[PDB]
Parts: structure tokens; sequence; C-alpha cells
């Protein structure tokens, strides 16, 4: 029932000469409200640059020099200078090494050292040393070993059997065991699952339906039953119902045109709805699912590490999806 | 614009004065009044919340058991008072969690009500409904007690998902095997069919539906009393479609019903559902060419089994 109602002058072009001025201008009031997430800026601003070919207009010694200054002594990487070490901020530098073939900025060894102590009895991670459990962290922490070359670093099983026992009767995941299902948990499930060879436990049939359920009569997806449709949780949707081979199951059409309702003609980036404000979050994830949509313009984007294909070939890092 | 960016300075001084004080290893109470500042309106500052606990858990060895429990039951109102302007971060839940999992003698009783209460106010506060269940383990809540908790909010009102989730994990608790009983089966059929004939709409019920469907013994191992059931539900459906041409739900369960009766028996009108279906959700038409495709090629398995 709740839905967005796009207008009929909404934008139907995409603008990407417009989103890369936009991302090439961003960080010169939210900004600063957000340092606490910086790591993860950088990675969204030079990823979605990457796939439209414009990384070249970031700087890359700079980011390079404040990853460094951001790995912490026990080998966590914060979100900014002087913050706590977290698995989100450890994955998004990792993420943007191997955009830029510099993963020895960093010690490696340390961040394997990390990953492994978040490990706990039950198979899952917890995000950093205070102890929050969230099927997230087991997606940061493989995608973090597999871009390194490390994921027999941890107890792989037991990290399978934590994943599964967050599976629900609709086919989906939660954070945690009896966590009810929501997008971005059954993006991190599925992504979890691909990177460690198990999507055959996942019922791509009912998981599938569940998710083309999303699809709302604006063509837009929301992150679950009876929510708003928001460009992102658009994106989580999709990669999942890739990865897990369904991705045909929603109206392609009628999701293009929501997502490029969702761009600003004037500023560039796009919004979470058409009309709303732009940031570089939604503008990744906008161009990103534009890609999984078959966008010419756009490099073609891994569905597990929003990443150009291209980045993951060349550290031979692809898994296997299911269709 | 001003006033942003006096409040902007105002963070900014507050946030460089606690990594200041940090560095110094002043562990105090003026660090308290600093992030309470800050993490208020920016409760997704996860150092912070980090720097509160680090000077909670150095204040309780150099402080009276009696000075301790005040520092507590302030952060309890803190908390509170952050979850009433922000009921959604990560942060401010798992501070409250971690807090009570270490207090020598927590209230849980207390922390239940107030799971009722932003429940209340957000029936789909995931948040919320895991740190119920946090509470109620910690508690050693029955899952009775919790089951009875979920019918009151499927019932007093809509907004269902997250309550019909629930009891779909609290069910198998009920009847732990090493697929539930069919008594508890039929039951649980009753009130999903009472809540989506309530609301025809409400898309919740219908996808807890599908799962009852599956959640039983097999179609050749079909019961009299099941058999009738399901029958019944399959004519009251074709009596919603009527009242309701629109609904896509109904005709989606109709051929599922279908299904769990006997395949080729109503392959026929299966068919021709399917096509009534596209029709009425043609932006599923990929998913029910699929399901149709699976479920001819089940009744061609079903058709070669023939002695
Ligand atoms: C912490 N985050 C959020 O809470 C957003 C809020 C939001 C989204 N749309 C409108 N508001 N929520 C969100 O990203 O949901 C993601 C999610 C992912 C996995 C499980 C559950 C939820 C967002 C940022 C944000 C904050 C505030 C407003 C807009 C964006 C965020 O950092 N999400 C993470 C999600 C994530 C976790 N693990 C990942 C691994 C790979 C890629 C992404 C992630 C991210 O993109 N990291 O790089
Ligand atoms: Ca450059
Ligand atoms: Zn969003």
């Amino acid at each position: 029932q709740k839905d967005v109602t796009i207008k009929s002058d909404a934008p139907d072009t995409l603008l990407l000469e417009k989103h890369a001025d936009y991302i090439a201008s961003y960080g010169s009031y939210e900004y600063c409200m957000s340092e606490y997430l910086r790591m993860s800026g950088v990675y969204w601003g030079l990823t979605v640059m990457d796939l439209m070919g414009q990384l070249h207009r970031m700087n890359k010694e700079e980011i390079l020099v404040f990853i460094k200054s951001c790995q912490h002594e026990c080998g966590g990487v914060s979100a900014s200078i002087g913050h706590d070490p977290h698995l989100l901020y450890t994955l998004s530098a990792v993420q943007i090494l191997t955009l830029y073939d510099s993963i020895h900025v960093i010690n490696v060894d340390k961040v394997v050292a990390y990953v492994q102590s978040l490990q706990k009895e039950d198979g899952s991670f917890a995000g950093d040393i205070w102890g929050e459990i969230d099927t997230r962290f087991s997606f940061c922490a493989v995608a973090t070993l597999a871009l390194l070359g490390k994921l027999d670093a941890i107890n792989v099983e037991k990290a399978i059997e934590f994943v599964l026992s967050c599976m629900n009767f609709d086919g989906g995941f939660g954070c945690r065991p009896g966590s009810e299902s929501h997008a971005g948990q059954i993006y991190c499930c599925t992504g979890f699952l691909a990177i460690t060879s198990q999507l055959h436990q996942v019922n791509s049939d009912l998981l599938g339906w569940w998710l083309c359920e999303r699809q709302l009569p604006s063509g837009g997806l929301n992150g679950r039953p009876e929510k708003l449709p928001d460009v992102c949780y658009s994106w989580w949707v999709l990669a999942s119902l890739k990865i897990i081979g369904r991705l045909h199951w929603i109206d392609r059409e009628k999701l293009r045109s929501f997502i490029l309702a969702c761009q600003d003609e004037e500023t560039g980036g796009f919004a979470d709805r058409p009309g709303d404000m732009v940031d570089p979050f939604h503008t990744l994830f906008g161009i990103a699912g534009l890609s999984l949509l078959g966008e010419e313009q756009i490099k073609p984007v891994s569905p597990v590490f929003c990443m150009p294909e291209e980045v993951l070939q060349r550290v031979n890092v692809q898994p296997e999806l299911v269709s | 614009r001003l006033e942003r960016e006096q409040k902007l300075k105002l963070y900014q001084s507050a946030t460089q004065a606690v990594f200041q004080k940090r560095q110094a290893g002043e562990l105090d109470e003026s660090v308290l009044e600093l992030t309470s500042q800050i993490l208020g309106a920016n409760p997704d500052f996860a150092t912070l919340w980090n720097c509160r606990r680090e000077v909670l858990q150095h204040l309780e060895t150099e402080k009276s058991p009696e000075e301790s429990a005040a520092l507590v039951k302030a952060e309890l109102g803190f908390l509170e008072s952050c979850l009433r302007v922000n009921p959604k971060s990560y942060g401010t839940w798992h501070h409250r969690c971690w807090l009570l999992s270490r207090l020598p003698e927590p209230n849980w009783a207390r922390e239940l009500e107030l799971c009722a209460r932003f429940l209340e106010a957000d029936e789909r506060n995931f948040h919320c409904w895991d740190y119920r269940r946090f509470v109620a383990a910690q508690a050693a809540v029955a899952p009775a007690e919790e089951l009875a908790f979920t019918d009151s909010l499927i019932t007093r009102n809509f907004s269902n998902y997250s309550s019909w989730h629930y009891r779909s994990c609290l069910l198998p608790q009920l009847h732990p095997q090493p697929r539930l009983p069919e008594n508890v089966l039929l039951k649980e059929l009753e009130l999903v069919q009472n809540a989506f004939f309530t609301d025809p709409n409400d898309q919740s019920a219908w996808f807890y539906h599908r799962w009852l469907l599956g959640a039983g013994s097999g179609r050749c191992e079909l019961s009299v009393e099941k058999s009738t059931v399901l029958q019944s539900e399959l004519e009251s459906c074709k009596e919603l479609q009527e009242l309701e041409p629109e609904n896509k739900w109904c005709l989606l369960t109709i051929i599922l019903l279908m299904r769990a009766l006997d395949p080729l028996l109503y392959e026929k009108e299966t068919l021709q559902y399917f096509s009534t279906l596209k029709a009425v959700d043609p932006m599923r038409a990929a998913y029910l060419d699929d399901l149709r495709s699976k479920f001819l090629l089940e009744n061609s398995v079903l058709k070669m089994e023939y002695a």
C-alpha cells in the first residue's frame, strides 16, 4: 500500500556527467556530522566514480595516507582519525585499497588478526571489542578476508552455522537468531553465503519471492513489508536477487524508471526517493542498481562486493552465484 | 541556518574536548557531560558510546556501591531519553544491552515494559523486538507468555509482520523437535485465516499462511480434518476473490491450496488461476511463470509415477 507517486517531470535519462561532478566536488553541516562513517563515505564516492570511469578525479595519495592513519595498533581500521576501530570501516578500507591496488599500505597480518579476534564461540562476529553481534559483521569479516586472500583464517563452518541459524520462515535473514527478515540483512547473508560457497543452502524460490514482493507499483523497492521504497533498499534487494539467480523476478523497466527519478537534475547525485536531498550513499546505490540492470554507460558491478567486477577479476575473487 | 552553524560549532568543540580528555586519560564525569550533548542528536557516533563505557567502567572501580548504582540509574534515564528521540539507533540499543548485562540485580520486568511501550509506538521496530528477545532470554520468560503477547498485538491493530514473525519462532519452541504438530497447525491456520479475512490487504498474514501450508506432513498424508479445512479455505478464498477482484494474495493462495490438496486433479484450475493472477499482478509475471513451470514439472513427475 505505502508507496511514492512519481511525477511526470521526474528525470527519465541518466545524468552521469552531473553525478561525477557531484561526487568530485563532495566535501569541499552534514559532512561534519557524518565523520563517524567517513571511511565508508570515501568508499561510496570512490566506488561510484570508478563505476562511472572517473576514479582518477579523486585524490588517491591523500586517501592512502588517511587509511594508514586510521589503522589502529590492534589491526582494525576506524572511520576517521581518532575514532575507534570497527569491522565496518575495516571492510571499507580494504575495499578502497583493493580499488587502488594498494593493500600493502596497511598491515594485512594485523587486519587478519583483528577479524579473527572478533569471532565468537557460536561462529558469529562482533563488530568490535564491545560485542554487538550482527550478521552484517559476518559479511564484513568474510568479505574483508576474501579480498585479502585470507578466508582460511576464521572458523568458516561455525561462521556458516551461525548465519544459517539466522534464516527465517519466509526464506530471509535477520541480524541475529530469531530476528525478522530485512533486505539489508539478506544482502549481507546471501553475500556471506556466496563468499563461503553455501548458496545451495538458501531456498532461492522462497527468498526470491519475498524479495520480488518488495517491488511497489511505483517500481521502487522497499526493505521489508509495509515500508516506503528507497533507492538503496532497491540495491540490497537487486544484489540479493542476482546472487540467488532471480534478478528477472522484478520488473526491470519500472525499477529503472524509479531509480532515474531519484536523480537531482540540477545538482547531480541520487536521493533515497524522488525530490529528496541527494547524498553519496544513494548515489552509489542508485548507480550500482542501474549497472546490475544492465546500463551500458556504467561498469559491471559485483553484486557481492559492490565494486567493479574488473577489480575483482584482477584480485581473482569472484564468488560463483546461483545464476 | 545560523543555528545549524551554532549547533555544528557546539558539537565540534564538544567532540574535540572529549577526544582531548581521552588521550589525557581523564576518564571522568566531564566526559559523560560532553557526550550527552552530542549523543542526543547524533546517536550513531559509536566512538562516543565507547567513551561512555570506558568512563563508567573506570568510575565503578574508584567509587562506592551506592555511587555506582546512582551512575547506572542516571545512565538508564539518559538512554531512555535518547531512545525517545531516535528509537532506531543500533548504538543506543546496544549500550542499554551492555549496561543491563553487567548489573548485579537488573529489573527485567521493567525492561519488558519498556519494550511494550516502544512497540505500542512502532510495532515494526526490529531493534525493540530484538531487545525484547534479549530481555526474555535473560529473564527466562517462557515461549507461552511471549505467544500470548503476540496475539494481543495481532488482534488489537495491523502492522503485524513482526508479530507473525515472532510467532513463527515461538511455536517451534513450544513443540521442539530435533514441521509443526497438526493440532497446533490447525489452530494457527484458523488464527491467520481470521487475520486475512479481517484485512485481506495485509500481506503479512498471507506470507505466514504460505509457511503454514508447507509446515505440514504431505498431501497423501492429508487427514480428513485437514483435508476439509483446506477445502474450506479454498472456498473462502474464492469468496474473497469475488469481493476483491484485484487482490493478488488471495489468487496466489488459491493456487497454493490446490497444490496442497491435489496437484493433478486441480491442474486445469491451477493454470486458469495463473492467467488471472498474472493479469492482476503483472510485475510478478516472471516469478509466476517460473512457479508455474516448476509446478508443471512436478505434475509431469507425478504422472510418470503412475503404475
Ligand atoms: C549506517 N547506515 C544506515 O543506517 C543506513 C540509513 C539509511 C539508508 N537509507 C536511508 N537511510 N541504513 C542502511 O544502510 O541499511 C543497511 C543495512 C545493511 C545491512 C544490514 C542492515 C542494514 C548506512 C549509512 C547511512 C546512514 C544514515 C543515513 C543514510 C545512510 C551504512 O553505513 N550502511 C552500511 C551497510 C553495510 C553493512 N555491511 C556492509 C557491507 C557491504 C556494503 C554495505 C554494508 C554501508 O553501506 N557500509 O558501507
Ligand atoms: Ca587524482
Ligand atoms: Zn536509503
